[PDB]
């Protein structure tokens, strides 16, 4: 695993000693060239695991995330270069460097066989991203969403410090492997209960679970472009990762212990819907449409059945894409008139046509539009849920019709009617930005063509 | 002359145990051979070596 690791290390020195001319351009063909390396671990066996070493692994659940993780660096990397243009060199190579601390750490995170050193990893992605969030924010209220962030997300995760630690003294190993084979069932105890709350609230304020979701609005919204390009990529599945990875340990308490956050995630995802139909930031619509995607996957975890786990990979999949995309898109609107109001800007259909387009496939991915993957993980999961309880598809059909309203209300507020009069500074969009949504548009529908890649596991 | 230290030659029998001591509790185990490696060295959660 290390044929990613220490390129990923070595960009670092790479951009330092570049020339003040040459880091962007350095940092996206170094980070190209990772990811097209990182494209090798697709060769997934059908039943075992890729077991390079003792302390890095990668299944047919690490492998995607770790090839979007390589590819969405580059994209971040062209998105962030507009508004740090006037930046020292000094930040610029700062703020280069922090992301690709972000970006090593979330590969060793997605490839450590140790629970504990997942945990170490998967926590040290904290610092790079207040970082970002709190120094290259834009408003004064980055500040406070930092902190909300990163409060929310150590309050969730100590606990699970503790009950791995416990855990390792008690089964003796942390290792994914052993602690998979050397499985055994919880019982209905107060003790196991607790534990199994401390191992499953640390993931669920990652992926954003109705009622701890109020950081993710902050922290899409004051973060810049790139920031929030991670935290609605791969920071939110995160969570998800860790939760199908830890739910072996956690049955058959899970049958019982589910029902709370099953129910929760399946409320929150209308709750979060409604709320995006009447949003008035762009942002912060986006931010509550990752919420109300992300239910889908908590509730596919907490099932455990073969589908919600495939459903649950293809979601988290495509949903990082499709958000990334989106949040690209509304930074180049930001970047125009300077302002976040969704109802500031209109009629862009008429002077930004292919930005337009890019907005109307991006809302159609955001919707799930066959064949898209999106569609074939949200099918899935509701295929998987409505085995669980026939119920619940009357809340998956509404949750996917307030999403597809929303999402079109978006395009329509956005890319629609008449242009805003006194706007005068919206120039022809650059061919870096339309090249930042091609590189966010093609792998996603390419994967459609091979869904196997992108379905887990358990395919 | 007097606080000269002098030998008494006594015929009564040394005592065995003047202060009647009881048997002295068994020593812990004394040591081993040679060291070895640790087997995986430091079992230090994630820690190879």
């Amino acid at each position: 695993m290390l044929k990613i690791i220490i390129p990923t290390t070595m960009l670092l020195p790479m951009t330092w000693m570049s020339k003040h001319n040459m880091i962007w351009i350095n940092a996206t063909v170094h980070s190209l060239l990772i990811s097209l390396i990182s494209l090798s671990l697709l060769n997934q066996l059908g039943e075992n695991s890729l077991n390079f070493s003792l302390t890095f692994f990668s299944d047919s659940l690490s492998a995607p995330l770790l090839v979007l993780t390589t590819w969405l660096l580059p994209l971040m990397l062209m998105a962030s270069q507009s508004h740090l243009s006037k930046e020292t060199t000094t930040r610029k190579k700062l703020y280069i460097t922090m992301l690709i601390l972000l970006q090593l750490f979330l590969i060793m995170t997605f490839t450590a066989t140790e629970l504990i050193l997942f945990y170490i990893l998967f926590e040290a992605t904290l610092v790079p991203t207040l970082i970002i969030i709190t120094r290259w924010g834009n408003q004064t209220e980055r500040l406070n969403a930092g902190l909300y962030f990163l409060f929310y997300t150590l309050a969730g995760s100590l606990p699970l410090l503790v009950a791995l630690v416990y855990i390792q003294n008690t089964t003796g190993s942390l290792n994914f492997l052993i602690i998979h084979y050397w499985s055994h069932p919880l019982s209905n105890s107060w003790s196991n209960i607790f534990m199994w709350l401390a191992c499953i609230m640390a993931f669920m304020v990652k992926m954003p679970l109705y009622g701890l979701h109020l950081w993710l609005p902050k922290a899409h919204v004051e973060a810049p472009i790139a920031g929030s390009m991670v935290l609605a990529a791969v920071l939110l599945k995160l969570g998800g990762y860790g939760m199908m990875r830890i739910t072996t340990i956690l049955n058959p308490l899970t049958n019982y212990m589910a029902y709370p956050f099953l129910m929760l995630s399946m409320w929150g995802m209308i709750m979060t819907s409604s709320i995006c139909l009447r949003q008035t930031d762009l942002k912060s619509l986006i931010a509550y449409s990752s919420v109300s995607h992300m239910a889908l996957v908590i509730v596919a975890i907490m099932i455990q059945t073969p589908w919600s786990f495939m459903g649950a990979t293809a979601l988290m999949i495509a949903h990082g894409l499709t958000s990334s995309m989106l949040f690209c898109l509304a930074n180049t609107n930001y970047e125009r008139v300077h302002s976040r109001t969704m109802i500031l800007a209109r009629g862009l259909q008429t002077l930004l046509p292919l930005m337009a387009t890019w907005w109307l496939m991006a809302s159609l991915t955001n919707l799930a539009l066959p064949p898209s993957i999106n569609l074939i993980g949200e099918l899935f999961i509701i295929t998987a849920s409505f085995s669980w309880s026939n119920i619940t598809i009357i809340l998956m059909g509404m949750n996917m019709m307030i999403t597809a309203l929303y999402s079109l209300y978006m395009l329509i507020t956005t890319q629609r009617g008449k242009y805003t009069h006194h706007i005068n500074n919206i120039k022809a969009s650059f061919t870096r930005e339309n090249a930042l949504m091609a590189l966010h548009i093609l792998p996603l529908l390419l994967l459609t063509l091979n869904p196997k890649m992108i379905l887990g596991p358990l395919y | 002359e007097l606080s000269k230290v002098t030998k008494v030659k006594t015929d009564r029998p040394l005592p065995e145990n003047p202060y009647h001591s009881r048997a002295r509790p068994e020593p812990n185990p004394e040591a081993e051979g040679d060291l070895k490696p640790a087997k995986h060295g430091s079992r230090l959660f994630f820690w190879t070596m």
